[PDB]
RNA sequence: CCGAUAACGAACGAGACUCUGGCAUGCUAACUAGUUACGCGACCCCCGAGCGGUCGGCGUCCCCCAACUUCUUAGAGGGACAAGUGGCGUUCAGCCACCCGAGAUUGAGCAAUAACAGGUCUGUGAUGCCCUUAGAUGUCCGGGGCUGCACGCGCGCUACACUGACUGGCUCAGCGUGUGCCUACCCUACGCCGGCAGGCGCGGGUAACCCGUUGAACCCCAUUCGUGAUGGGGAUCGGGGAUUGCAAUUAUUCCCCAUGAACGAGGAAUUCCCAGUAAGUGCGGGUCAUAAGCUUGCGUUGAUUAAGUCCCUGCCCUUUGUACACACCGCC
């Protein structure tokens, strides 16, 4: 996996991740071929940017999802 | 066979074979069994458990 | 009202078949705040029928040695999995769970002793308690084999396996085994 | 060509069988036609009163 | 802020006498040098006073030349003597640390001096047998065949 | 063995006792050893009451 | 409103984990070992701790004040001991001080939700045997 | 399974049913209370086992003959 | 409302107190903080370099909850699992010098005093500021 | 056990019995166990709570200066019997389901008539016979061996991993040991020094008084790791430091820094197991100058399947055959 982003992956993550339902570190790492530590880093950055909303915040797993449509 | 039979009501035929056993074969094949001394004096056939 | 994990009211789930309707314990009187109750539902025969189905899931989760008493881990696992299925489907987690078990219930099997002289595998039907037991065992072990050697979390793999089994689109491992067991039942019926 | 899948209601358990006690003969009658009742060997714990599906009807269960 | 691979990135790079992985964590990557364990890495990166959450690819050249000098001059920078490999050495009586092929040379030196002095441990090493007194009746047959 | 055991059994039983058993094991004018039993009355072997009923030696 | 000595002390225990709820008249509040049950360590089981007060509502607790002391066992058994002790203590205080006619309409709710709320688990443990590792499991035996 | 009464308790119950029939009754507690004094049973277990058999046979002899 | 430290989540209370002890540089620390392990069984030094304030915040509330604790008591509290390699695991007490260090540093900060018997116990000023930390962290957590 | 019944009435074994588990706010009592209440405090609070909250802070046998035993301890007792209902059953013995109940099968210990040329002379000042008996096969002392490895087998421990590992925080047990006739060997609180293993000085305990409120592990809560023989695994191997002993090499044990091997869930075969059980996980006791991967117990967490069958494998009964009875390891 890519331990860190590149040109094609970073903007793709910023453009499409808050557009489908399930946003978990494992799913995003598998889908975007990113590491799994970069998954958590980029996902917490997305949470701070305000494009997704958190669900669980548990030590084992953290769940995010796209913003509600309205 | 009944499902795949061409005829509407076909009673399947049977087999009619009369086996002959030497006692050496019959005992080993469990056709007949050893019996107690008084049980040997009974000659009527065993029941069939038909009902 | 019962609010299992604080939400997901059980008042709406129904079981479309009565063979499993009288053995699933999702109803209001069997509705539990938490999937953790030491009621001795293995004391005698047919006890587990009234045992809550989510409690059955948590019991079946802890398997294969390294984690055999970690009921709290299994509770939070089923909590996270229900949250994931609710986010990506939107309906009742209990409803999709029960429909998954119904879809994966193997109505036929083979006893394998159809002839003692030579393997014949006489095809027999399945009692509904055995239906639900085999279904839950199949689903839990399917998730178990899903999350062995990858980034995939156990809750996520359990979630997607459960939803696939509920939809019955042949891509769930429990369905892959249910169909083939029924297939051998057809073959040596 | 495919017989519809329906259910049957257990009247009473006839006993164990299967050369290991793993099967169980049972008399079950369909609730679609409550007059007709057949014998079937089930796999699993069964009591009387509960219901179980039967993928076929003309089929019967012999001993073992 | 969790951005792309920087332009100052080496996918693979050479340090002393062996390459190291830039993709791995900074502490866990430099341990591939023959002689540095994870404890030594975690103490010498802290002595180098640089970040930990970044990978070895991020490590700029100045940071690399800081860490190589730190790891080659332990006692000069208040590394504890008891944290060392060659404490109270049998040749010069000097606390030190052995890295890369230097560790291999020193270990072979100890083995061959044991052979020279004809000690029990030297004979066991030269015969390919166990030296810590453990049994060999039923275990270790894999090493022989 | 028979005479001595019969005599001591007579003493023990006629002194008034519910039962008694004397067993003598060993080799007596023969290499293959043997065990002789002389038991009468009533004997029990299990449970608590044997502890304060049966005296052993 | 000002009745003194209106207090009970009822225990409920599971697996060598005793839990005595010292119940008394007071404003509606709950404390176990000096801390609220919300601030309990297995928050995965915190719902079970708040389950009794939810069964018969906060109204029936608002006129009472209870403090529980718990010792022995593990975390899970302590949770079960706490909750069943709470149920037993409240129903005992009720039947002691007010009419038991109103007690029945909550005792039936308690027992119907869970018998363990008022009946402690009798099963405790089993002794080890000298033929195997556990009470029933035996050692690996081999014929070759 | 495994609730078969022994010949000892059975015979004791039959004997006492015959000997003390009027004093007995259809209640387990009454039967064990009278069994405490009308006989010497040093075991409470062996007492109330007898009492249970006695009650079971009383239900029979109130409406039919038995072996005792 | 009078907030006791027992009326809050301990996880948050300890980290808030550690932040307080970092802001108040009164706490004296030894120089081997970036060097030593915290226990015999540990495979590695702790990740955070402010672990000394972490441990100080831990031991403050431990002595609050029960006093008279000595170095042995602290090592028993802080002890943990030892993998023991191929041997089956056991339980081992932690380093005792680090417990000595944290207790002495707490004494130097002067919110804890030696007892007439063994071990140490808090000063009134000690749990005054401890309950102050508890109250402010409770307010932040609630609203 | 009930039943047909040339049998009737018995006796041993089983059962019954003893211990252990679970209930009695009934009784008996307790400063070496305490619990409420009351009084001194210390802190949070003043927005105001105020009979507010925490206290394993201190006292109320400091003895005149509160009660009480629910909690702990253990004695005396009670309590459960297929007792109640329903159903099956010869409607007998009993079986199943259900109400109420702490409990509707708690585990153990004991254990017949007999046999196994079963193991033990290396448990014994139990011992028959034989051997040795002064260059000892007696006995003491010094060294080595009982570990030694081309290999085969058995019992186990650690793992192959993210349902995880590391790091930090939270945190709940119960069995039970503890200063020695010989016999020099106890369990340990606390302060200081050391990073650690450890060292020193003050104590306590012959013990519900001290260790100890046994702050156990797993677990739980946050962080990092990220499918990589990787941060799994910790085998092998170097260097160094301490403890025990007169003696540590063939490494006694322990600590730190080094290296990082096979192992990616295992072929035919094979074992153990039905409720607080399997399983995980730590703690005792024994062995100990030194020490557990063993064993014996303890405790925590805690399940799947089943309430059946002779199919495999064994064992018992009855029938049968016998030229065996030293009893098939026989006879011939
Ligand atoms: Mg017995
Ligand atoms: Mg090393």
């Amino acid at each position: 996996n890519l331990v860190l982003f590149d040109k094609a992956t970073y903007d793709k993550l910023c453009k499409e991740v808050p557009n489908y339902k399930l946003i978990t570190p494992a799913v995003v790492s598998e889908r975007l071929k990113i590491r799994g530590s970069l998954a958590r880093a980029a996902l917490q950055e997305l949470l701070s940017k305000g494009l997704i909303k958190l669900v669980s915040k548990h030590r084992a797993q953290v769940i995010y999802t796209r913003n509600t449509k309205g | 066979i009944s499902e795949a039979s061409v005829f509407d009501a076909y009673v399947l035929p049977k087999l009619y074979v009369k086996l002959h056993y030497c006692v050496s074969c019959a005992i080993h094949s469990k056709v007949v069994r050893n019996r107690s001394r008084e049980a040997r004096k009974d000659r009527t056939p065993p029941p069939r458990f038909r009902p | 009202d019962i609010k299992l994990f604080g939400k997901w009211s059980t008042d709406d789930v129904q079981i479309n078949d009565i063979s499993l309707q009288d053995y699933i314990a999702v109803k209001e009187k069997y509705a539990k705040y938490l999937p953790h109750s030491a009621g001795r539902y293995a004391a005698k025969r047919f006890r587990k029928a009234q045992c809550p189905i989510v409690e059955r899931l948590t019991n079946s989760m802890m398997m294969h040695g390294r984690n055999n008493g970690k009921k709290l881990m299994t509770v939070r696992i089923v909590k996270h999995a229900f949250e994931i299925i609710h986010l990506l489907t939107g309906e009742n987690p209990l409803q999709v769970l029960v429909n998954a078990i119904i879809n994966s219930g193997p109505r036929e099997d083979s006893t394998r002793i159809g002839r003692a002289g030579t393997v014949r595998r006489q095809a027999v039907d399945v009692s509904p308690l055995r239906r639900v037991n085999q279904a839950i065992w199949l689903l839990c072990t399917g998730a178990r084999e899903a999350a062995f050697r990858n980034i995939k979390t156990i809750a996520e793999c359990l979630a997607d396996e459960l939803i696939n089994a509920a939809k019955g689109s042949s891509n769930s491992y429990a369905i892959k085994k249910k169909d083939e067991l029924e297939r051998v039942a057809k073959s040596n019926r | 060509r495919v017989q519809p899948i329906k259910l049957a209601r257990v009247t009473k358990v006839l006993g164990r069988t299967g050369s290991q006690g793993q099967c169980t003969q049972v008399r079950v009658e369909f609730m679609d036609d409550t007059s007709r009742s057949i014998i079937r060997n089930v796999k699993g714990p069964v009591r009387e009163g509960d219901v179980l599906t039967l993928l076929e009807s003309e089929r019967e269960a012999r001993r073992l | 802020m969790s951005l792309v691979i920087p332009e100052k990135f080496q996918h693979i790079l050479r340090v002393l006498n062996t390459n190291i992985d830039g993709r791995r964590k900074i502490a866990f990557a430099i341990t591939a040098i023959k002689g540095v364990g994870r404890r030594y890495a975690h103490v010498v990166l802290r002595k180098a006073d640089i970040d930990l959450t970044k990978r070895a690819g991020e490590l700029t050249e100045d940071e690399v030349e800081r860490v190589i000098t730190i790891m080659q001059n332990p006692r000069q920078y208040k590394i504890p003597d008891w944290f060392l490999n060659r404490q109270k050495d049998v040749k010069d009586g000097k606390y030190s640390q052995v890295l890369a092929n230097g560790l291999d040379n020193k270990l072979r030196e100890d083995l061959e001096r044991l052979k020279k002095i004809r000690a029990h441990r030297g004979l066991r090493h030269f015969w390919g047998l166990r030296v810590r007194g453990q049994h060999t009746k039923t275990t270790g047959r894999r090493g022989r065949t | 063995v028979r005479r001595a055991c019969y005599g001591v059994l007579r003493f023990i039983m006629e002194s008034g006792a519910k039962g008694c058993e004397v067993v003598v094991s060993g080799k007596l004018r023969g290499q293959r050893a043997k065990s002789m039993k002389f038991v009468d009355g009533l004997m029990i072997h299990s449970g608590d009451p044997v502890n304060y009923y049966v005296d052993t030696a | 409103s000002k009745g003194p000595l209106q207090s009970v002390q009822v225990f409920g225990r599971k697996k060598t984990a005793t839990a005595v709820a010292h119940c008394k008249r007071g404003n509606g509040l709950i404390k176990v070992n000096g801390r609220p049950l919300e601030m309990i360590e297995p928050r995965t089981l915190q719902y079970k701790l708040l389950e009794p007060v939810l069964l018969l509502g906060k109204e029936r607790f608002a006129g009472v004040d209870i403090r529980v002391r718990v010792k022995g066992g593990g975390h899970v058994a302590q949770i079960y001991a706490i909750r069943q002790s709470i149920s037993k203590a409240l129903v005992a205080y009720y039947q002691k001080y007010v009419d038991e006619a109103s007690k029945k309409e909550i005792k039936d709710i308690l027992i119907q939700y869970d018998r363990t709320l008022l009946v402690a688990d009798p099963r405790r443990c089993e002794s080890k045997k000298f033929g195997g590792p556990g009470a029933r499991a035996r050692y690996q035996k081999s014929y070759r | 399974m495994g609730r078969v009464r022994t010949k000892t308790v059975k015979k004791a119950a039959r004997v006492i049913i015959e000997k003390y029939y009027t004093r007995l009754g259809n209640d387990f507690h009454t039967n064990k209370r009278v069994c405490e004094e009308i006989a010497i049973i040093p075991s409470k277990k062996l007492r109330n086992k007898i009492a249970g058999y006695v009650t079971h046979l009383m239900k029979r002899i109130q409406r039919g003959p038995v072996r005792g | 409302p009078g907030v006791t430290v027992k009326d809050v989540n301990q996880q948050e209370f300890v980290r808030a107190l550690a932040a307080f002890l970092k802001k108040s540089g009164k706490l004296k620390v030894p120089e081997w903080v970036d060097t030593v392990k915290l226990a015999k069984h540990k495979e590695l030094a702790p990740y955070d370099e402010n672990w000394f304030y972490t441990r100080a915040a831990s031991t403050a509330r431990h002595l609050y909850l029960r006093g008279g604790a000595g170095v042995g008591s602290m090592t028993k509290i802080y002890g943990g699992r030892q993998r023991n390699g191929v041997m089956p695991s056991h339980f081992s007490r932690g380093s005792k010098s680090v417990a000595r260090r944290v207790l002495q540093a707490l004494e130097g900060l002067k919110m804890v005093e030696k007892d007439q018997d063994g071990g140490r116990k808090l000063t009134p000023q000690g749990q005054r500021d401890l309950d102050r930390i508890a109250g402010q962290v409770a307010a932040a957590n609630k609203k």
